[PDB]
């Protein structure tokens, strides 16, 4: 009766349907996962989950001719979440190309691919994730955005040797790639008031483009416009 | 990590 599987497709919610081909001979038809043999499903998906958990790009390239890329595992992780935590910017760029849901959320912890690239410390990956338009703002079960995460871990990286080093670099590169997304450096019209003293000086800032004035730490301002201010003071 | 000339850090909106 049933010959082989040839396609997947998300029906309902995290529920699956496969495209079957036939030995009795008739035109290939869609059919619920709940309605088809274990191994025959397993035989279509295992080559897939192997490929991913080892970030095999070539393989993945082929196993996609007609496949629903956002298939989940036991913990609601899609293929993408894997290649992300492994640090394969090349894979990630490929599955993105395949329309994968960048903003997908797992069900053990509530994470996205950027929570993986973050946690697993893959900069060049995040780089790409953001390039292709991911949303950095997505929180998880712990309420953490991806950035707050890189902040937290780097709190607790070791300071031992050049092994424990490329770790610290990593978190910084991520934490800065991410910052360069939350934070712009917009030009100042005027600097209205001065608070704090010496170095911990905090300046009240008027924006050229519009809207409120706001206390920027004296660090997060320009040495050229901070001077222009305390000169008008004298 | 110095701020560009004539600018200051804010959140993106």
């Amino acid at each position: 009766e049933v010959n082989k599987i040839i396609g997947s497709r998300t029906a309902g919610e995290g529920a699956m349907e496969y495209l079957i081909e036939w030995k009795d001979g008739h035109s290939p038809s869609w059919v619920p996962s709940s309605y088809i043999a274990a191994d025959v499903v397993s035989e279509y998906e295992t080559p897939w989950w192997t490929a991913a958990r080892k970030a095999d790009e070539q393989a993945l390239s082929q196993l996609l001719e007609d496949r629903d890329v956002d298939a989940v595992d036991e913990n609601g992780r899609t293929a993408l979440l894997f290649v992300a935590g492994l640090g394969s910017d090349k894979c990630v760029r490929l599955l993105a190309e395949a329309g994968a849901d960048l903003d997908h959320r797992d069900m053990r912890g509530g994470l996205t691919a950027l929570h993986m690239a973050a946690g697993y410390v893959r900069p060049e990956v995040v780089e790409a994730l953001v390039e292709l338009g991911a949303d950095i703002e997505v929180e998880d079960e712990r309420g953490l955005t991806a950035l707050e995460l890189a902040r937290e871990i780097l709190k607790t990286t070791p300071k031992g040797n050049p092994m424990q080093f490329g770790r610290r670099i990593g978190l910084e590169k991520v934490i800065n790639v991410l910052e360069g997304q939350v934070f712009e450096y917009a030009e100042v019209d005027e600097i209205v008031e001065k608070r704090g003293k010496g170095k911990d000086v905090e300046y009240l800032v008027r924006w050229k483009d519009g809207g409120d004035c706001e206390w920027v730490k004296g660090v997060h301002v320009a040495e050229d416009v901070a001077k222009d201010y305390e000169d008008g003071l004298e | 990590q110095k701020a560009p000339p004539g600018t200051a850090r804010r959140k993106r909106k």
